[PDB]
């Protein structure tokens, strides 16, 4: 009558390593460049 | 007679005097008054120093060049004010003390 330790069939045996982990995002951006100034409302030659 | 001081003393009379016969509708008698006192030139030393305070930052002037004036005439519009009001000022305080047309000569020595 020894069945002789039967294992079962079928499991979750894909899911053994499985957690599973999350990705990452950084945003975070660039600065633009307002470098190009000038006022125009005055004077700099009449001024003399 | 009553005051010199407001009148020119090398103009030696600074009047000029008119009496027509007929008066206004209306009224019996009346005087028109036309004078020249050399105070005037704070009117024209206002204009020309109000001017000159826009201009020394080009204000406004956008619209008259718009309608093509030249930049360089105000410059000669403002010059020829301070002129004009330049003009008042040497006149004003000006001499009735005479000048005679005698020159330096080398006639004398030291003494």
């Amino acid at each position: 009558p020894d069945l002789k330790n039967v294992k079962s069939k079928i499991g979750s045996t894909e899911n053994l390593k499985h957690q599973p982990g999350g990705g990452k995002v950084q945003i975070i951006n660039k600065k633009l460049d307002l470098s190009n100034v000038q006022s125009k409302c005055g004077s700099k030659d009449n001024i003399k | 007679n009553k005051n010199s001081s407001y009148f020119v003393e090398w103009i030696p009379n600074n009047v000029k005097t008119a009496v027509c016969d007929i008066p206004p509708r209306g009224l019996k008698m009346s005087a028109t008054f036309i004078g020249n006192s050399t105070a005037i030139q704070e009117l024209f030393k206002r204009i020309s120093e109000q001017f000159t305070a826009m201009f020394r930052r080009k204000a406004f002037l956008h619209w008259y060049t718009g309608e093509g004036m030249d930049e360089m005439e105000f410059t000669e519009a403002e010059s020829n004010m301070n002129d004009l009001v330049s003009e008042y000022q040497q006149y004003q305080d000006a001499t009735a003390d005479e000048q005679g047309e005698f020159e330096e000569e080398g006639e004398e020595d030291e003494a």
